[PDB]
């Protein structure tokens, strides 16, 4: 079963997914940083206060329809 | 409901047209689209196009026939339900 996500930049922009319950996160994150032209690096995605790994599934994470993942840019090195 | 809408002929010829639909805010990895006669014997042609496209030329065609149009979406294995028209050139 698959539920849709609502996936939201700092930005304002926002694309929703249609993503299966057992499916690894990886394919939207990359699906949404090539959309933005941005690399995955500078990318944080979170639902509810934790940062969604690749190998997360909405499943793991307690996701729901309608759910939001917020993504900010983000800067490494520090 | 559907995914795309708003699927429409956005400009034509008496050979060819030129459709366009509206993916609202989804992801699409890519968009099957088939057309045929409508009420025609042969089987429908098909081509696909990228997700990120929202527009699509169909040529070859033959003037005063009418045509139904029907595009697909997809997005890592799963498939929305289509939407058609039918469009005479």
């Amino acid at each position: 079963e698959y539920i849709k996500l609502k996936v939201i930049g700092q930005d304002s922009s926002e694309i929703h997914f249609k993503v299966k319950m057992t499916t690894h996160l990886k394919k939207l994150k990359e699906s949404y940083a090539q959309r933005q032209g941005v690399p995955m690096n500078s990318l944080r995605f979170l639902f509810e206060g934790q940062r969604i790994a690749d190998n997360h599934t909405p499943k793991e994470l307690g996701m729901e329809e309608e759910d939001v993942i917020e993504v900010y840019q983000e800067q490494t090195g520090g | 409901s559907s995914v795309p809408t708003k699927l429409e002929v956005v400009a034509a010829t008496p050979t060819s047209l030129l459709i366009s639909w509206d993916a609202g805010y989804w992801f699409i990895d890519y968009y099957r689209i088939t057309y045929g006669e409508t009420g025609g014997n042969s089987p429908v042609q098909e081509f696909t196009v990228p997700g990120y496209s929202s527009t699509a030329t169909i040529s070859g065609l033959s003037p005063g026939v009418d045509y139904t149009i029907t595009v697909y979406a997809y997005y890592d294995n799963y498939g929305w339900s289509p939407i058609s028209i039918n469009y005479r050139t």
